[PDB]
């Protein structure tokens, strides 16, 4: 079996939680990066490059323009499995 | 005589619409574009698949280095210093200005900005240090990635020994250039300032930092990648180009006779001071820096009827910029223009305040409207007249005065108010 | 129109002789330098063999980043950037100007310019994007090479919305930034600017440039390399650093209760358009620009008696701006003073124009000259008082009025017209 989904998430909130600027205890799965976490575009580039590493494939701009909460980056990165 | 009066007397384009002041003006009135498909191995890996380029050649409105600077120059300058030289050499031309006696070469300065430095110079410099050592490196690596040569160059070809001012203010750059060379003139410093913006920045590594920037367009079509005001709009295509003007004190230029196009009223700057990557969305920055400039020129806001909008196809940014006009100029915002040259050009970086000042005095000459192209289908919120598609005459029987906005990164914006005569 | 005074009223200072306002002219007024040996297997192969670096730790005079950004923003912007955020903070605490209302965010602006792009960032980014690909490139590349940068995040952290003016004129940066500020203020565009340069390219690419150029000391000493005005000078030092001033409206500073530094009574600015390293060798551009700041001052020659040199220790420069001081100030220029302080602090680039403005102020307000270093003879063609070796009193018999100088690659120069109150 490749993966889990409340595993994928784990890794999702892990890499999260390990980037300076979210704030760990204001950092829910569903909270928007932009409007609650206070990011802008060019930290959320950073995210998903940090994503990029931790589940080692390359994520298309047009999709990541998309991904603007953790939640949503799990639904994406579980495309991959089921 | 503590502040005289202003006046554009001579207009220096090298754009991806072609060289020259007629020329460019008709393609542009006409409906043209220089944005193409990127035509290159090295820029398979990037999202980004346009640009728009300066056409190169000796046929009419190409660009042709040969006619402006030596066959030593090219080697020891950059691209963009080299447009520079040719879009001021078609400037003073254009204006019939060539300074021989001292009084009137001290009386004359330049104010040519360049918005960013070409990176592969840098790259290829780096490289060559790095695997051939320090005896491979050219003594003219460090003029070649200073922002002042096109000054410096144009200043000793045409021997212009007034102020001198290079500004490099990124997106902002040809604005500050003009702006700046019309208060240096007001306050007496200068009878003549030859002013202007440039850069030539395409390459895989520009691209690539501008891309991963999320600023730039990924639509693959040419014809439709670069749209303000449109719902599909996805971020600006880069382009290259030079342009440059002659600003003149009034009663110097009515004296030798000169044709004079237009006259610089005003000048605005503020700062946004909220985030340095996305526009205040109600767009406070750009209202202010619209409303300095219309202080400074002694105008309310009912007597603009044209726009040269800063509009460069990105979400965020021309929702702004149209927020702050209507909040601005109230039920006289539908009775103006406002028009994004962007379309046409691209977006020329460090000269896109100087082209689209150009261009905006242009409009005052004649009173011909350019259009925002690929403009077919609009959204609601932006219910204005943007000239879509096609040039729209503006014959008002009073006078006309457009603005020209430019906003920068950093939250920098800048606004000129020019009129007719 | 009107006429609106100008005064400087905040001083922040990262330097070579260490970081805050009273330290740094304490040692200066002492004699301190802060050029030291370079040390470093990358710097093999390259004739320099001197620099001048901020001190960095945290003992008192030494620059902590993390006293003036967060850990988050360390990573995210470059060596220049981070250095002037401090210089602005130091200014703005010493200034006592936090503008909390919104009438006096959009009455304050920023004017903070950068004289060169760091090349390393560009080399390190152009050597990743080759090997690792589109994907491994951070979003902060191009923002780290803007050089509107370091105004851009000062106008966010103290709310700046007035207008906002970044320049790069190479080594006049800090010159022009507080002489357009000026300019602002005095027309009423502002009440208040924060103005200044930043330098830090001491890298083995830019020093490897530079000598290319011919244009650094090979001297290996650093107790003599850098000789301002001496027989033996062979080329400058490259410093790095920021300075940034607090200017303001003269009523504006008074009814708040600020202390008050000096006025800013003038700017001027020339092109030599002689050639483009080498200066006018009779330097009829440094006069021009030196008159025209006089004339702008409403001062006559006979009334300035203090010069703060642009010397750099180069044979033609030295020589070039001496010339000129003779022929402005005739008879007057044996009753006057002039320093060069790049023998304590180096050549500091974009930031050299602010720094000097910072001192020619100081010098002002505690009536103190300080000293060129390493002057110990003097060829007779240099036949002033350059405040040899030690600090003199400045005694005059009426206003202490001084000018700073700065001359920039290309032949563009500016002066400032500096007078204690
Ligand atoms: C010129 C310098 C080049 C940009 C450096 C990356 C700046 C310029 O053209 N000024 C701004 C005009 N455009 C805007 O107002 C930009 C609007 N911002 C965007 O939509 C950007 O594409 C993003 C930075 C991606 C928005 O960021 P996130 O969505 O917050």
């Amino acid at each position: 079996p490749p993966l889990t989904l409340e595993g994928i998430q784990d890794r999702v909130l892990y890499v999260l939680k390990l980037y300076d600027k979210i704030d760990p205890e204001k950092l829910s799965v569903n909270s928007h990066f932009m409007k609650d976490l206070g990011l802008d575009s060019l930290d959320q580039v950073e995210i998903i490059m940090a994503m990029e590493d931790e589940f080692g494939f390359e994520i298309p701009d047009i999709d990541a323009e998309k991904l603007m909460c953790p939640q949503e980056i799990v639904d994406y990165i579980a495309d991959k499995k089921d | 005589r503590l502040h005289r009066r202003v006046v554009i007397t001579g207009i220096g384009l090298v754009t991806p619409l072609g060289v020259g002041t007629h020329l460019v003006w008709d393609r542009l009135i006409g409906g043209e574009s220089g944005i193409v498909s990127l035509v290159g191995e090295e820029y398979k890996s990037i999202p980004c698949s346009v640009a728009a380029y300066v056409p190169r050649g000796s046929d009419e409105g190409q660009f042709n280095e040969q006619n402006f600077v030596s066959k030593s120059d090219i080697k020891s300058m950059s691209s963009p210093t080299i447009m520079a030289i040719g879009a001021a050499e078609l400037a003073m031309k254009d204006s019939g200005w060539h300074p021989q006696s001292e009084a009137d070469q001290v009386a004359t300065g330049v104010a040519i900005g360049m918005g960013m430095i070409p990176l592969e110079v840098v790259s290829e410099t780096a490289l060559n240090f790095q695997t051939k050592g320090y005896n491979k490196v050219s003594p003219f690596f460090v003029p070649k990635i200073l922002v002042n040569m096109a000054a410096g160059q144009v200043s000793i070809r045409y021997k212009l020994k007034g102020p001198n001012h290079a500004v490099s203010t990124a997106c902002t750059t040809g604005a500050h250039a003009v702006g700046d060379s019309f208060r240096f003139i007001a306050h007496g410093d200068a009878d003549v300032m030859v002013a202007g913006g440039t850069d030539s920045c395409i390459s895989p590594l520009s691209l690539a930092g501008f891309s991963r920037a999320r600023a730039l367009s990924t639509n693959s079509d040419p014809k439709l990648a670069c749209r303000p005001f449109h719902p599909k709009r996805d971020g600006f295509v880069m382009g290259e180009g030079a342009a440059v003007l002659v600003l003149e004190e009034y009663e110097h230029a009515v004296q030798r006779r000169a044709r004079i196009y237009a006259e610089v009223l005003g000048y605005g700057l503020s700062g946004d001071a909220g985030h340095i990557t996305a526009p205040d969305p109600e767009g406070e920055g750009a209202l202010r820096c619209m409303a300095a400039a219309l202080k400074d020129a002694g105008v309310q806001p009912e007597e603009i009827s044209y726009i040269n909008a800063h509009a460069t196809s990105t979400p965020l940014g021309d929702a702004a910029e149209n927020k702050a006009i209507k909040h601005l100029f109230k039920d006289h915002a539908y009775a103006l223009a406002v028009s994004s040259t962007k379309g046409a050009t691209g977006h020329l970086l460090g000269a896109a305040g100087a082209v689209e000042a150009a261009f905006t005095t242009l409009a005052c000459y004649y009173q011909k409207l350019p259009p925002t192209l690929n403009l077919d289908c609009s959204e609601p919120e932006f219910d204005l007249n943007y000239v879509p598609l096609k040039a729209q005459e503006w014959k008002t029987e009073k006078r006309f005065i457009g603005l020209t906005n430019s906003f920068g990164f950093g939250g920098t914006n800048a606004t000129l108010c020019i009129a007719g005569l």
